[PDB]
This record gives structure tokens, sequence and C-alpha cells, in this order.
């Protein structure tokens, strides 16, 4: 079920590299979105030649902020700010 | 977990390197930067071993999304 | 009070080539570089096309900005510049900007003829 | 801006009293364009009429070893008279010529030689045995018992919390096994 309505709005990540700090909308929700590493190999159309693995962060309301990779996090909920 | 697993070393990326940039911010005990050996060039991964946890937990967190001479590095916890 | 110290010792602390003698040597420039521009720019000329580092024009600059002598600051600042084999010399570090600063400190009100002023912000 | 900050007026006034609010100036001033943009005779209406929630959530802006178990155990005794975190019994006696390698902090002796320190303090505070008596322990049944069941309340509190923190990750669990794959992306 909590995929059942997995809601898909796809919302834009607004997130600062250089350690990843990423900002989202107001969600209400206690569950923390989590960060990890997958493969690059999977996918719709998937073009060739992807050899590289994505660290993606992905919540509730927030869409993933992915980014190719080539307790160690913190979610501030009175400031919806995640690191 | 006192270990830094550098992602991304780059063409004369050297255990030197990676421990002088990433000393600072701690004393590290060893340095491990795996090189192929039928190319002489390290497999984008190195692996620094402090004694401070601390210090490899400031340095993963600051040392993320890096660059030395042009590379995109990042800076991870070894298992 | 003789040359002569200063060549023999460092060629005699030059005979390894470790992080020693390196500022014993370019700070032999820097205290040479008084009422004698010549030695100065002949160390930082032959440092820049001498032993490798990224460090070594960095140096030389660095040390070349301080004094009556800054066209060769910025030729040493040109060196890293072109440097024909790592445009990104230092990371986050700055070379390119700290020129610019450099670039506003001579076109500070003393040079207000107004056309090398807009050529340094070009 | 004049019909810009008269839609977002509106918009407030939606915000704090509601669209009958809206109709109650309608009624008022349908004799004048200002109520006009909360009639539908303006270009302004639906422009403030989403103003209105905009303000109301809050998404516009308003207008502008037994010896060395007794070693450890002196250890403790000597760092109990400590003064400070370096004028204590044991800075010389490490370097003193005899073997002590238990005040290193890595060690897991350190862990007896700060629980000796713990009870220590306890056992050398004011009411731990210095200069008072406590009898409220040593003739006290209402004391035990209330000291009691204050460890039981403690041990429920901690329950509930293990439990919530186990609910807590059971739904990270299937969150986890139910994020996205597919439409990923890099920003």
């Amino acid at each position: 079920e909590v995929k059942k309505f997995v809601k898909i709005g796809r919302p834009g990540y607004k997130v600062t590299k250089q350690l990843f700090q990423i900002d989202y909308p107001e969600i209400a929700e206690g569950i923390m979105p989590r960060h990890r590493f997958m493969s690059a190999y999977e996918q719709r159309i998937e073009p060739p030649d992807r050899r590289w693995q994505y660290l993606l962060m992905a919540a509730e309301p927030y869409e993933t902020i992915a980014f190719k990779v080539p307790f160690w996090t913190h979610w501030n909920r009175e400031t919806k700010q995640f690191f | 977990k006192r270990v830094l697993y550098v992602g991304g070393l780059a063409e004369e990326v050297d255990d030197k390197v990676l421990h002088a940039a990433f000393i600072p911010f701690g004393d590290i005990t060893d340095i491990q930067i795996p090189l192929d050996y039928e190319t002489e060039k390290h497999r984008g991964f190195a692996f620094v071993e402090f004694e401070l946890a601390e210090d490899a937990a400031a340095a993963i967190d600051n040392m993320n999304e890096s660059e030395l001479f042009g590379r995109t590095i990042r800076v991870n916890l070894a298992k | 009070g003789r040359v002569t110290h200063t060549r023999r010792t460092f060629d005699r602390a030059l005979r390894a080539l470790p992080i020693t003698q390196h500022s014993r040597i370019w700070p032999l420039y820097l205290r040479f570089l008084r009422s004698h521009p010549l030695p100065e720019t002949a160390v930082r000329g032959y440092r820049r096309f001498l032993k490798l580092s990224p460090e070594s024009a960095e140096e030389y600059i660095e040390y070349l900005k301080s004094s009556d002598r800054l066209d060769e600051a910025a030729q040493r600042l040109a060196t890293v510049v072109n440097d024909e084999r790592f445009v990104s010399k230092a990371g986050k570090s700055n070379y390119q900007l700290w020129h610019e600063l450099c670039d506003l400190i001579s076109q500070n009100p003393d040079k207000v003829q107004s056309l090398n002023v807009d050529a340094i912000i070009r | 801006p004049e019909v810009r900050n008269i839609v977002d007026k509106t918009a407030s006034f939606v915000a704090r009293n509601g669209p009958e609010f809206e109709a109650r100036i309608r009624q008022n001033e349908i004799n004048n364009p200002k109520f006009n943009f909360l009639n539908p005779n303006d270009p302004y209406h639906a422009y403030y009429r989403h103003k209105v929630s905009e303000f109301k959530e809050g998404k516009a802006q308003e207008p502008s070893s037994a010896f060395d178990l007794d070693v450890v155990k002196l250890t403790a005794q000597f760092v109990a008279r400590n003064g400070r975190q370096f004028l204590t019994q044991l800075m010389q006696k490490e370097q003193r010529n005899y073997q002590f390698d238990f005040l290193r902090p890595q060690h897991s002796l350190f862990n007896y030689f700060t629980k000796l320190v713990e009870q220590y303090t306890k056992i050398l505070i004011p009411p731990k045995g210095l200069f008072s008596k406590l009898k409220k322990e040593a003739e006290n049944p209402r004391e035990v018992l209330d000291q009691v069941c204050y460890r039981v309340e403690w041990a429920k509190f901690q329950e509930r919390e293990r439990k919530k923190e186990e609910e807590e990750k059971e739904k990270e669990r299937v969150a986890y096994a139910q994020i996205d794959w597919h439409d990923f992306v890099v920003v």
C-alpha cells in the first residue's frame, strides 16, 4: 500500500553538493528520506554504456535527488533540510 | 569507522596526495590505493586509515564531491 | 656577506631533492632581492623553469608580488595561466581570481588614464 | 501596484474571514469597481481568488586478573582525589617508571577505570558517605517501594520507546523496499 498510494508528482530536487544538502516541501510524515548507492543498468529506454553507480536520496513529497558517483545523514523537520 | 574511501583517483593521484589533502582533519595512519597492474593508473579508489572517528567522519563529510586537478572525487565511509 | 656561501650552501643542501632546502633556496632569493632585482628574477625564472611543483610558481609569484618587480610576478602568474598540463593546478585554490585582485589593485586610483583600467577589467 | 495590492488585500481578507466576507464585500460595493475583482466583472478576479488560498496557506507574501582489578580500583581511588583534568594522582604515575597502560582511552580497561570513577564519585559526593548519613534508604520501605516502582516505570517507558523505535524501523524497511528506482535523475 505504501506504493499502491505512491503518488508521482515528480517535483524537482534542490540539492547542494560539495556532503550533500537537499530541500523539499513540507511533507508532515515521519519517514526520513533515504539515500542509497544503486546500479546504472535499469531503465525504460536505457541508452548504452551504463557503468557507474548512482546515489539517490528520495522521500515522500520531494522527488529523489539522485547523482551519479564517479546513520551518515540528518533530517531537520523543523527546517526540512536533509544532509 | 576511521576510514575514508576516496573514489576518483585521478591520473597522478598518489597516496601522498590523498593523505596530504585529507591529513588536516586528523592523523591518517595508513593509505592504500588500488592501482591496476596492467595500467599503472589507480582504479579510482583509495583508503586512508586514521585513528580518529571524528577525523574520518568530518573528512567524509567535507571531502565528498571533491576535486583534485579537475576530477570530481567523492569520499565515502569504508565498510 | 658574500654570495659564495649562498651558492655553495644551496648546492650542497640541494644534493638530495626532498622538501628539504626548499625554504632555504627560495627565501635566499627573497633576501637577495634587496637592492638587486636581477638575482631575484634569475631565481624566479629558473625556478619556474626548474624543479617541478605547482607550489613552485606559487611561492615565486607570492615572493615577487611583494617587491618593486611585479611584471615578473605576473610572468610566473602567466606560467601558471598556461601550465601546459594542468588547467586547474590547485583544485579549489585560486590563481586567476588572485591575478584579477592584483589587476584591481593596479587599476586602483593610480592609473586613472581610463584605458589601462578598462583593459584590466576585460 | 494599485490593482495588485487591491487583489492581494481581497486575498488577505478572504484568508482571514472567508469567501463569505468576499460575498459581503460584493454586496456592499457592487456599486464600485473596487469589488469588481471580488466580482466576475474585472480581470483580477481569478488571480485574487487563487491568491486568497495562497495567502491562507502561506505561499504568497503579504503586500509591501585480580591484581589488575585491584590496580584499576586504586586508580579510581586516586582519580577521586583528582582536582582537575590534569593535576591528579595519575598524571606523574603514568610516566613514573611503572607500567600503566590503563589510562589510554582506547583500551577496553579504560571503561573499567571510568566505571570505578563513576562509583567513586557516587560514593564520594556529600551523600555518598563523606560527612552525612542517609536513612531513608537504610530504614525506608516507603522509599524502597517508591524507587522500585520508579525503576519499573522507567523500564516501562523504555519498553514503549523501544517498541516505537522498532515500529519506525519497520516503516523504514517497508519504505526502503519501496523507494523509486526508475524515474531517477540528476540535478
